[PDB]
């Protein structure tokens, strides 16, 4: 079955491709002029001579190769969709394929027959399957893809039995997907509207056989929300802690036993029932700022087994970026772990759980054991590099010489940029040498390191993620496995920042000189080649994963009156997973060994942002 | 597979490992067969003499036409030439009377036979140069016949050439073995390392890097590397190369690149002929890997040997002109093949698309423009974006015009003074003509290229014959400079 | 002084 | 090449033959240099007792793994196993004493040693089955104790 579906699905694939070339819009042309000059020589009584006939044949010789294409191309769209259906019936080791098979029914609903079909064999499909693409259904209750009705009623049945089995990863979705306006009637067009009434029936429906967790689950939403739109700019030097006014109902609503956590990730199983998951019990009367201009707060939560769990509750910012960035974070994850050559060198993504409660508000994981890059390295007080070479510039001279020629032309700073360098040698080497002494350990963690750091840096490029400075990545004090956090601007967004941003990925001398005698040859460009081998082979996935948006639209694009942004970047990162760019292609090699020269050019570090810590 | 009879089993394991470049693993497995099996058959015996001598074993002690070889080089080495020549006329006749007994009816049989006799040719001679003093002219006068009959043996098979080759290479090795120190022994050096290059490339063309490796490794064991590097280390890395070892072929070139242009002190024509030749091979290989972009690397490789063959050319030798020849087509190759590279893209329906989202934001700006309306993080962005998209337009254009230019101009210089490269010429028209608009590369045409010879575009005549059509409007500098050109081909050849 | 590049 | 030692390039080169399927002719080539070297080293020594039993040649007459392992399988074909027990205990104490007299602290150098005992440990269940008869039965669940193993295995380098 899968090899009968996988042949389908690369035929139909090799017909759309070949329908959106620009060679069937040339014959498409050709074959419009033709029907035109028949046209015209019918109309007008003209006798038939030698040309008039072959005109005539030829065009229905095109007619008929056209009208057998899209018969053979629909038939091997059936065929693929069917043998998609037999195979996850009643198979486990094949549950991969859910993703190509949600692929080409969404980019098929037109056709009634492949909806009809999905409704009546699809039907009986275990639920637990489509989790991972859940927010994907989820985003596809517009009208722009008006296919009929039928296949708006099935997905939303599909959704609403998806819902039912496995509340804990849906009810978030649909009301943080209800909730884009909460904020503001707390404190928008045809298609949003639509979205907003169908995930209200999708809410109704389940509240209708869960009418208690429905409610905690809300009113835990809606007092996360109030707690965000919460002002704290009278707290902002404050950095003990303050307590949270009681009128706040985050202060009140405490024991609850249907709902779950949704900062830690709940491993799903096969039964519709649970009863051995960690639940709400007390919320923590203080909370901290983590600084910024967007004050977030910081908030623990106090967990049923009574361990106290982290969360940042990230107000006034948009974090559906960022749990598409988890997403697929976890799907680049999941892809390492099933390719074998990737396994056995346990290439693996760190992950923190974001769960988006509004379209302006959210809430994100707290990553523990942790400690700051810059924190480690540039302290004033205890710093890495004022502890091993107290002679080299301080990090506050460094400062002050990037304050003193960002007015200056490239010239100058380029030649400052070399004589910081000159004067400034890596020291992130000994971290790994102070904190673990016994050999075997320190290469351990070593090698887990400089995978990490390869694994990162690939998926960072993939996805245009720029805002890289010190403070954005945290080292591990166990694991030694650096874990990105800030994610707050990618899709290649630091070039819209005033000063670009020339570098796809963190590469510094700390980065290079921390992985080894060896560099950036060896472990690093072995790792970075098979990752991009891996995110080659996916690119469907990848896509399918990525194509999320189009549909709901996130803050801060399509405003001041086929998104333009969102096709652009789609655009943007296809050509970056094919590695064609402007028609050239290029191979895996080649692109690791071009990412590695422009990452660790002085050139591209001398126009960076100062407070990038291109030095360090 | 056991089931195959001992009698051809072994020659076929024998004839593998010989094929294999396995030298000492056969000496040791024929000892073991020395071992296991007593009497000796014919053909096993022929190719135990065929091994002792081609692994000069002399250690080991009517006849066959191996063993009748062996004993002639024994007889060398002893400078015995009673025996010497007595060897050699009984194998002669051995070899004739052998030949012409069968049926004969098919070519193909002949050429075993002239092979072994070529060689036995080959042995007469060096045996009579051998007889009682060598100098370093009648060592060259051996050399330029030797290349000019294996010149000659470039259409025959491989099979039919390697027993030459390696005749050669044993004869040189014994020369440079009872060779005393002087001047001669320098000249000998030199030759065996010539023809150990030559077989490198002879037996690389046909697809095998075993021989290759093991004439490389005896370069290695003869010559020594210094500061200025020979030309076997070109060869070397083109083995490399063939031996699917990119990454240390490269490496080898950058070397090589690192040395010459840091210790060149244009010492030897030789050296710089040698450097536009690794020059040209790093340009090659860079363009067909694509570890880097095109910009870089032909700036650092392709215009640099171009500019080094150019700047030295006053004694317009065979050896540099072709070398000059050979930097040119590649430049034009990659310059053609970048050029059609970015027509294909810039014709594919992705950059349609992009134009058409261009034009959206063109006029989306144009709206937020006519309108007074602040510039938000949204404007601001969209505006950032667009002017990003249109120097990027911009630079791809101009980079396709250049390359454009350079692969004319290239076409042009490999085509005034080029005769075995002749056959661009369809390319260079089918560029100049589906190219007419541009001012640039008519005037360069009627400039550079109006002194072509006029008998290369015969069988293009009726392609230019047909361009005359005003459809293709370029300005009238383009159908002047066409009508001049085919009223000049007529004039030269009317028929 | 702040580390990112605010807007 | 010729520079590196025959101590072992020799060993190189035998290994390379025995990962490239040629046995007639390794051994042929071993025949060649037991004729041209009389004395043998260890290292050569136990490559040919492990080519000797790979290889099924009987003929061919403290000890290494692989020639304790070619006298057990001697003996098993002789049908006496008080000397085949023996052999096998004694490999199984050599190996362990090796094994632990080292520094250690690396997981892949326990790899090689696990195989061996793994092979020692299955020559010991063909022994016992083989010990007074063979039933149908009894080769069956010791094929699918071999499979379930092997399952084991998957993850295991084909070096091991
Ligand atoms: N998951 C996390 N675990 C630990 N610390 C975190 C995490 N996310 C953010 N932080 C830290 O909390 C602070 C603010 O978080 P961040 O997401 O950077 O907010 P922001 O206001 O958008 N700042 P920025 O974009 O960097 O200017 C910083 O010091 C981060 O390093
Ligand atoms: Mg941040």
């Amino acid at each position: 079955f899968l090899s009968l579906a996988r042949f389908s699905d690369t035929q139909y694939q090799r017909i759309e491709n070949y329908m959106k070339s620009s060679e069937f819009e040339n014959k498409q042309a050709l074959l419009k002029r033709a029907k035109e000059e028949v046209g015209l020589l019918r109309e007008h009584k003209i006798q038939t001579n030698r040309y008039t006939v072959k005109v005539q044949r030829e065009l229905e010789l095109d007619e008929l190769a056209l009208r057998a294409l899209k018969e053979d191309r629909k038939r091997f769209l059936c065929k693929a969709v069917e043998n998609y259906i037999n195979c996850l019936l009643s198979g486990e080791e094949h549950d991969m394929w859910v993703f190509r098979l949600c692929s080409l029914w969404l980019e098929n609903s037109g056709v009634s027959e492949v909806n009809g079909m999905m409704k009546r064999d699809g039907m009986k499909i275990p639920t637990y399957k489509f989790l991972p693409l859940m927010y994907q259904l989820a985003a596809r209750m517009g009208t722009k893809m008006m296919g009929g009705l039928g296949f708006h009623e099935v997905l939303n049945n599909l959704i609403s039995r998806i819902s039912m089995d496995h509340p804990h990863h849906t009810l978030f979705i649909i009301l943080a997907l209800a909730n884009a306006n909460r904020d503001e009637f707390l404190t928008s067009s045809q298609l949003d509207e639509d979205r907003t009434e169908a995930a209200n029936r999708i809410i109704c429906t389940i509240r209708s056989r869960r009418p208690q967790m429905v409610r905690s689950v809300e009113a835990l939403c809606d007092a996360y929300i109030i707690l965000a739109n919460l002002d704290a700019t009278q707290w902002k030097t404050q950095r003990k802690g303050i307590n949270i006014p009681a009128d706040q109902p985050i202060t009140k609503l405490k024991n609850l036993e249907d709902v779950v956590v949704p900062t830690m990730e709940i491993k799903v199983d096969h039964t519709g029932e649970y009863g051995n998951l960690v639940t709400i019990q007390s919320f923590k009367a203080e909370f901290r700022l983590a600084g910024g201009v967007n004050l977030p707060k910081i908030i623990d939560c106090v967990g049923s087994d009574g361990k106290e769990r982290r969360q940042l509750v990230k107000g006034r910012d948009d974090l559906r970026q960022d749990a598409v960035m988890q997403q697929v974070f976890q799907m680049c994850n999941t892809l390492l772990q099933r390719n074998t050559e990737t396994r056995k060198r346990k290439l693996t993504i760190c992950t923190y759980k974001v769960v988006p409660l509004s379209q302006r508000s959210g809430v994100l994981e707290w990553c523990t054991g942790t400690v700051p890059i810059g924190e480690f390295l540039v302290n004033n007080e205890d710093g890495a590099h004022k502890r091993y070479r107290p002679n080299d510039f301080s990090a506050f001279q460094c400062q002050k010489k990037m304050m003193e020629v960002q007015k200056k032309s490239f010239e100058e700073k380029y030649e400052v940029f070399m004589d910081v360098c000159q004067n400034f040698q890596p020291v992130f080497r000994y971290f790994c040498m102070e904190k673990f002494l016994d050999p075997a350990i320190w290469f351990e963690k070593r090698l887990a390191y400089t995978r990490s750091v390869a694994t990162s840096s690939i998926v960072g490029y993939i996805l245009g993620l720029g805002d890289r400075h010190v403070q954005n990545i945290l080292i591990n004090e166990q694991s030694a496995e650096l874990v990105h956090i800030d994610l707050g601007v990618a899709f290649e967004q630091g070039k819209i920042l005033p000063t670009p941003e020339t570098v796809p990925f963190r590469l510094t001398r700390d980065i290079v000189d921390g992985m080894g005698i060896t560099g950036v040859e060896g472990v690093f460009r072995r790792c970075c080649e098979k990752t991009m081998e891996v995110m080659r082979n996916s690119q469907e996935t990848l896509l399918t994963i990525v194509e999320v948006l189009l549909y709901d639209p996130l803050f801060d694009w399509t405003m001041n009156p086929f998104n333009k942004v969102a096709e652009r970047v789609l655009m943007r990162l296809q050509e970056k997973l094919k590695g064609v760019e402007e028609g050239t292609v290029l191979s895996v090699g080649g692109q690791v060994n071009l990412l590695i020269q422009q990452a660790i050019d002085p050139k591209n570090l001398s126009r960076l942002f100062p407070g990038w810590k291109a030095w360090v | 597979e056991t089931a195959i009879p001992s009698s051809t089993r072994q020659a076929g394991i024998i004839q593998a490992l010989q094929n294999l470049g396995l030298c000492h693993i056969l000496s040791v497995y024929l000892k073991g067969l020395d071992y296991e099996n007593k009497d000796w058959c014919p053909e096993l015996e022929e190719l135990h003499y065929q091994a002792a001598w081609r692994n000069m074993q002399w250690d080991h002690c009517g006849t066959s036409y191996h063993e009748s070889l062996y004993n002639a080089l024994q007889s060398l080495r002893d400078r015995e030439f009673s025996t010497f020549y007595e060897s050699l006329k009984y194998a002669r006749v051995k070899e004739v009377e052998e030949m012409c007994k069968r049926s004969l009816e098919s070519v193909y049989s002949l050429y075993p036979t002239l092979s072994r006799l070529q060689a036995i040719g080959e042995l007469e001679s060096i045996g009579e140069l051998f007889s009682r003093s060598v100098t370093h002219r009648q060592l060259s006068e051996v050399y330029i016949k030797w290349q000019k009959h294996s010149q000659l043996l470039k259409d025959s098979d491989f099979s039919f050439q390697e027993p030459i080759m390696a005749l050669r290479t044993v004869i040189l090795e014994i020369l440079m073995e009872k060779e005393m120190d002087n001047s001669q022994r320098e000249c000998i050096k030199d030759i065996l390392t010539k023809h150990l290059v030559e077989l490198s490339i002879l037996a690389r063309t046909f697809k095998n890097t075993q021989l290759p490796e093991r004439a490389i490794f005896q370069i290695k064991q003869y010559n020594s590397v210094s500061c200025g590097v020979s030309e076997w280390q070109l060869e070397e890395a083109q083995v490399f190369w063939a031996k699917k070892e990119q990454s240390l072929a490269l490496s080898i070139l950058k070397q090589m690149i690192k040395k010459l242009d840091a210790s060149c002190a244009a010492n030897n024509p030789s050296l710089k002929l040698t450097y536009t030749e690794c020059l040209r091979v790093c340009g090659n290989w860079l363009a067909e890997t694509c570890l880097e972009n095109p910009a870089v690397i032909m700036q650092t490789y392709l215009e640099k040997a171009v500019e080094v063959a150019g700047n030295y050319d006053g004694e317009s030798s065979d050896e540099l002109r072709n070398g000059k020849m050979k930097a040119f087509l590649s430049l034009a190759r990659f310059s053609d093949t970048q050029y059609q590279r970015i027509e294909n893209y810039m014709k594919s329906s992705e950059f349609e698309n992009k134009q058409a989202l261009l034009k959206r934001a063109k006029e989306e700006v144009g709206l937020l423009r006519e309108h007074k309306i602040q510039t938000n993080r949204y404007t601001v962005k969209v505006q950032r974006e667009l002017e990003l998209d249109e120097l990027a337009l911009r630079a791809l254009k101009e980079d396709r015009k250049r390359f454009l230019c350079k692969a004319v101009e290239n076409y042009i210089n490999c085509l005034l003074s080029g005769e075995e490269h002749d056959m661009w010429v369809f390319r260079l028209c089918s560029l100049w003509l589906e190219n007419s608009g541009v001012s640039e590369v008519n005037g360069m045409m009627k400039r550079d290229g109006m002194k072509i010879p006029t008998y290369k575009f015969l069988p293009l005549m009726y392609q230019l014959a047909a361009r005359m059509g005003t459809k293709m409007m370029g300005g009238l500098g383009f159908h002047e400079v066409l009508n001049n050109l085919i009223s000049r081909i007529s004039m030269d050849h009317p028929h | 002084p702040p580390l990112s590049q605010e807007t």
